[PDB]
């Protein structure tokens, strides 16, 4: 096997030109699509805002049309999913991870229009879901679509173009090239066996979708938080403590998200009409809360800059947290199309901010700025629930651009993964694949 | 890196004043700015500190509205308001920029200082009188001269000899306060051949009271 | 709050010598900082985080210690080394400074060069008479002074004022000034200035007569 | 399928003892890296101090510059040729092998050989990095604690070997991410599944970085300040720059490999011809570290200067050529020390050059050569050693210019794509292949 | 974000002047600055540009040191020295901050402009004469007043009414040049039930001489 | 350097009209720009990269074209759109602006409000005699001033001055200044101001009497 290694080493990093070229066309499409989806969601949130202006008087009539708009659009989304593609409910990342393990089908002719138009409805209604879910899955299917449409043969081409699709999916979702590529090679890939994923092609895919994203979304960052202060060495231990707190909370949240899937499954019992209507009830509650306390609803991207700057009070933070936990669950655990990735950044910031405030007054000799703890806490729920720290840390870094906080960010994150391990919690994306993969064997 | 603080002077008890520290030679944001005062002939004490975003201001264990520190980042300057001034505040006030190593903070770069005097006493010009040796003293190796700057308020006076040029063997003693007026004297030791066969003059400036005076030390006839 | 107390208040030591000043906290401190204040200038940062030499500092300097007791040290003390050293913690807020340690150049004894002066004529043209007496260039700083109006000792209206240590010879100079009313002064003749230093047992008198 | 459900529910569960031991590994790797770093500094410093004591007599200084660097070079080649030939050159090839179980980790030998050997070659001002020394020493450190604590199992053997290499690169460039990313892009067994615990690699890198910051706070390795931005119609220029790195990447591999061979004849495997030839190269380094310091040394000094555009076109072209030469002679001669660093140096100098031509050609783009300098910095690492994701993240971590991320990726990927289509190979695999093939031949 | 360029005015042909532009509201580093000018009644011409660290400075097809564009980043200020001044340099000079969309640059936020006149003539404060209606004003709904600004050089002046609290109902007619001197007047219609009952003053400001005249319209008695 | 020349040098259109002006270039330019310069104001980056609108530009504005020809369209023009618009490229160094298309508004009739003003008392302390007459807010822009000192027509030293088209009401305004010597004015009595406009056949007249 040594002579085999000398044979292999001399032949490393040689991807077939056709796989590379097709990775490029995958990215391009994934990007344009993500960009389109992004704009669709925006347009709808905007129309909905335009209705509340047409009924800006009559207070109850406003609260009504806020509900009904988000109700109808949510219902429309749940339906498009329940009716034509049940695999494209919830996130979509569980499924694409399965698809890489050959354990799941990539029914693109179905999912693409279902996730797209479905997400358009759930997200555009102002529900507490991300864009990653939609774009990552849509991304994978797009990579599947071009695999089929061009009839590319082999394991390499099937895993790679499925992976790069997912990568360009996350990348065009957060303007985060690195986080995309890192996500694949830390989470997306078959975690227990060797695979035929070409990293170089994943890149080209991510590149293309980022370029497509920058073409249409130049000169406005997703999160602008400005350059925060530094973190002195004798401060570091406070980030460990913060991580520990995220560590014990990470799995606790996974119980809630899993259990709430079950608790909400009874309200409809797998019935299309009970579901669609239940969905429109949650959806409407979001467009309602996106008026009476917008911090509780929506994707979450709005409250991040505000929280980091320390413009929220301790009360308001605690309230934002509690109510977001609620609305994050109700939206995701009810299997509506949309990622959990984003509202998890929101919850992490809000917690980090809170811990930072307490830190600030307790240690005035440290000259703390809560916002550093807000940025350390940002990717921490990602490292404690999803258990992908290297993705979460690089995701944060790419969006907040505070590299001087690299150490506190790593330390918090690693503390969250180490304590999410020792409190018996599971990678929330595996856990749902295992529930889905087990529930398919458990009907035989 | 220069921290130049102005504003110090003479205020009345019960009154108030606005000290100001103007900054040059570094990004004035990012940096914490701090006020530290030194009671004459005594230890250094910390007044307070303000963060770049002026969203944390910490004062010493001190009465509610005594000190009011603020900064105008746009003018790159740091302010200190002292209210209800009393004779305890009579001290030299330094502004400083703050840094760290491991994270136990230190006063990075200091300024020159400004002096606040808290007295009900009135600004009063000085009287300059020459101190020529008597018709009793023998002209030795060295001949000591001098002049007495008595009866002024407040500090400082600036005594320099022969328009500054005679820079050797000069002793401008520290002034002493009595019944609300300062008195100091200054010595210059020229060699025996140097005097009275040459002009020795003392220049006393009390800017406090617009006084610029030159006193010639003519020998005692 | 934490109280730092620098042990030697004032101290003297010859050039090329191992000089060491304590800074004992009243509590538990970590990573303190030292400041050098030369006479009439900005306190500059010397040592920080219990031991680190800042940019510019000659290596003859060094600090250490921990818990509740720290110290600055000089191996070969130069001329430019005598100033006031101020330790300061910020491990516990609010930060505090030490009382200070005033380091001074020790040197060979020097007896005082005395000069006595008669109240100028212009001052008398006011009703004031000030009898200035200089004691210039002497080590150590300890000196005694005593006035004699008509061979009789006087203690009222006398004010004495030492300079800080010189840096052109590291000596001291102190001035005694006796003030009287034009009248008060005029009913007397013999005006003596007595300087009792460590350099002798019998005082250096310098006086003058009005007549 | 049912095996997968069993595995998924059991993912990311590293034995606490592997975690705990990863933490100690880092700590040691770091303190050691820090120590080595300081040693090299100390010696570069003494050598500077000798040139002061003969600052007059011109040929006398040129001689003492040679002799210092000669002697310390010889000392290094010897410590390697005599007690551990595996710790010559980089050391990264070996540790990669070690993870493939195809090479032994003789820490009792290499630790003090690489350490004090590197101290000699590096401290003499030779064109070698600190990565080589620290990465290898790092792995061996992880081996040492594996042995000394008798930790059993594949996981423990590969993990503690990897995190050691990771904490090795990490405390080498103050670059935590580049460390972890290097393991999972290059260092790992590239063709089969392995038992490396990422979570534990982290903990290791963390600890070594904390060790590095404790002794090296408040001074960055490269300070270039915040450069300007890159407009979208500029991007194609970075593709072209990448293509140029792509064609040169393999060409450089030929010369590094070929120059191992051509230098092997001058000694023929003979300890005395080797150590003396090594002192001849070493001495040429300390000499050139006086008459044109930009040609000699680790390279870290010329980067900030190059990026600001303080070099002329001539001076750049000369620093490039002369550095190609001195980089080869020092690494290809199997002296202990990484090639990672002087590869960044080469990349910056080329990038800057490309940027200058760019600036005058397209005044409507408002270019700043220094953006192309930072795009080119990790590009040689993506074309020679074919680890772009590590090279990009390494540069980003050191330069802090995240707004140039697209140019950086585009150049890098252009370099990897064109180093593939001009038949070049990952220079760390190529050396492992040479060493592993020369073992059975 | 404001670019407030000054320093313009009168120059004698062949001499030289330094224009300054003072910026505030954006990081004055990070941005390329430019200078565009406008001769009276004509289009726009690009003078030159300058990057942040003053390392690239391109000018337009000019001459040796015809224009010279500097920048003191420490002062947030952009400068332009025009030397050997012929009368094509009689124009309005906009300092403008530069920026790109896709990549092909544009002029982003524009300043107010300063006026440069190249003439041999003399700088003259204007005279301001209040134009009120004659005693036979059949004052209907809205009374029209104005003031006459005559005998100033060079351009321009600015007229406001009641420090500009009166915005609506004002015209200021372009200056007409006669005998190397300028003259204009401003008109202001206000409700009759508002004058003489209230204060109506015109604020004439001629910057070139540093002169404000505040003529107050007094009903013709 | 690229020479950009702009379609209509001056154009007139009534609001509600669809209006396109053109920017034609010597070579190939791409992603040009447009500036709006309303009267007596610095320009405003109006359209950028050929088609994008700057932040706060009504959606009534559009822009397109490539290569040699570019346009800017106001789909349903508004009267507040009266400015001169400049196109500018920087696709090829050095950047170059256009000649300027100047949009004028065609609005309905608008008869002039005339006001006549006697030379002020302080202007007489200076031997001047400027009689002022404002003709304000009229459309169209053609008006004709006529001065009658003591019924007799005058035409020496009468100067006229028109404002641009106003941004909101689209009406022009004009001032007239009959300037004389002190006695030249005082040797008459009846000064009249005659204004004949499209809006009235028989002229609008306003006059004052010295006596
Ligand atoms: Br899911
Ligand atoms: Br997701
Ligand atoms: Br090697
Ligand atoms: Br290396």
């Amino acid at each position: 096997r040594r002579r085999q290694l000398i044979r292999q080493l001399l032949e490393r990093d040689k991807t077939p030109l056709a796989i590379l070229f097709m990775a490029a066309v995958v990215g391009t499409l994934v990007g344009l699509a993500a960009v389109a989806f992004d704009k669709g969601v925006a347009w709808l949130q905007n129309q909905r805002m335009g209705a509340l202006v047409h009924t800006a008087d009559n207070y109850p009539l406003l609260l009504t049309v806020a509900f009904l708009c988000s109700a109808v659009l949510a219902m429309f989304g749940y339906f498009l999913v329940r009716k034509y593609a049940p695999e494209a409910g919830g996130s979509g990342i569980p499924e694409i991870e399965g698809a890489l393990e050959d354990q799941r089908p990539v029914r693109w002719w179905r999912v693409l229009p279902v996730k797209f138009f479905g997400g358009l409805g759930t997200l555009g209604g102002g529900m507490v879901l991300g864009r990653e879910g939609p774009t990552v899955q849509i991304g994978g299917n797009i990579g599947r679509m071009v695999l089929d449409i061009f009839r590319l043969k082999g394991d390499e081409a099937r895993h790679t173009l499925l992976a790069t699709g997912a990568a360009a999916g996350l990348a065009a979702a957060f303007n985060a090239p690195l986080a995309g590529i890192l996500f694949i090679i830390e989470e997306m890939r078959p975690q227990f066996r060797y695979t035929l994923i070409s990293i170089k092609a994943v890149f080209i895919g991510v590149i293309m979708s980022t370029i497509m994203y920058r073409i249409f979304n130049h000169e406005v960052a997703l999160i602008d938080v400005g350059k925060l202060s530094d973190a002195p060495l004798n401060t570091l231990w406070l980030y460990l403590i913060l991580g520990i707190i995220f560590g014990i909370f990470g799995p606790i949240f996974n119980k809630w998200v899993l259990g709430m899937q079950d608790l909400l499954h009874r309200v409809h019992g797998g019935n299309i009409t009970k579901w669609v209507l239940m969905g429109g009830a949650i959806g409407g509650l979001c467009g309602l809360l996106g008026f009476v306390a917008p911090a509780t609803s929506g994707g979450g991207f709005n409250l991040i800059p505000i929280a980091t700057a320390g413009n929220f009070s301790m009360g308001m933070l605690v309230f934002i947290f509690v109510a977001r936990v609620i609305t994050t669950l109700l939206c995701f655990s009810s299997g509506a199309p949309g990622g959990i990735f984003a509202p998890m950044l929101a919850l992490g910031t809000v917690l980090g901010t809170a811990f930072g405030m307490v830190a600030v007054e307790l240690f005035p000799q440290y000259h703390l700025e809560a916002g550093t703890f807000a940025i350390a806490g940002m990717g921490a729920l990602l490292a404690a629930s999803i258990r992908a720290p290297l993705t979460g840390i690089i995701l944060v870094l790419e969006m907040t651009d505070n590299y001087q906080l690299i150490l506190p960010m790593i330390i918090t994150g690693l503390g969250a993964t180490l304590l999410a391990q020792f409190t018996g919690g599971k990678p929330l994306f595996s856990a749902i694949l295992a529930r889905t993969l087990a529930k398919q064997e458990a009907e035989q | 890196v220069r921290l130049l603080e102005s504003g110090g002077g003479l205020v009345q008890p019960g009154g108030s004043l606005k000290l100001s520290c103007a900054a040059s030679g570094f990004d004035y944001s990012r940096y914490w700015m701090s006020w530290v005062r030194q009671a004459p002939g005594k230890g250094l004490k910390w007044i307070g500190e303000i963060n770049p975003v002026s969203s944390t201001i910490n004062y010493t264990p001190s009465l509610k509205d005594k000190f009011i520190i603020s900064r105008d980042n746009a003018k790159d300057t740091l302010y200190l308001q002292i209210s209800k001034v009393r004779s305890e505040d009579t001290a030299l006030y330094y502004c400083a920029r703050l840094y760290y190593g491991y994270g136990y903070w230190y006063f990075d770069v200091w300024g020159a200082g400004t002096t606040v005097t808290v007295s009900s006493a009135k600004t009063t010009p000085p009287s300059v009188y020459p101190l020529a040796p008597g018709s009793a003293a023998a002209a030795a190796s060295m001949v000591t001269l001098g002049c007495l700057v008595k009866g002024y308020f407040p500090e400082p006076v600036t005594v320099t000899w022969n328009s500054g040029s005679l820079a050797a063997g000069v002793h401008t003693f520290p002034a002493v306060l009595q019944a609300a007026l300062y008195t100091l004297s200054s010595s210059v030791t020229v060699p025996s051949s140097s005097w009275p066969s040459e002009t020795v003059t003392c220049n006393v400036a009390h800017p406090a009271s617009s006084t610029k005076v030159d006193k010639k030390i003519v020998p005692r006839a | 709050d934490i109280v730092l107390t620098q042990s030697p208040a004032i101290m003297s030591a010859a050039p090329g010598d191992k000089v060491t000043m304590t800074c004992s906290a009243s509590s538990s401190v970590s990573y303190i900082h030292w400041y050098q204040q030369k006479s009439g200038t900005s306190p500059k940062r010397w040592i920080y985080d219990t031991s680190k030499l800042t940019s510019g500092v000659p290596v003859r300097f060094s600090g250490s210690g921990s818990g509740t007791s720290y110290s600055l040290t000089i191996n070969t003390m130069e001329a430019e080394d005598a100033a006031t050293y101020y330790c300061q913690q910020w491990s516990s807020h609010p930060q505090t400074f030490g009382g200070g340690t005033k380091l001074e150049i020790l040197r060979a004894d020097a007896a005082p060069t005395v000069s006595i002066f008669p109240p100028s004529s212009e001052q008398l043209t006011s009703g004031g008479a000030s009898v200035v007496c200089f004691l210039n260039n002497f080590y150590p700083k300890d000196i005694n002074v005593k006035w004699k109006i008509d061979g009789s000792e006087r203690q009222n209206g006398v004010l004495n004022s030492w300079t800080d240590q010189d840096s052109k010879d590291s000596t001291y100079s102190m001035s005694s000034t006796l003030t009287l009313t034009k009248d008060e002064y005029e009913r007397h003749n013999s005006y003596t200035c007595e300087a009792t230093h460590k350099t002798s047992t019998s005082p250096i008198v310098k006086s003058f007569n009005r007549a």
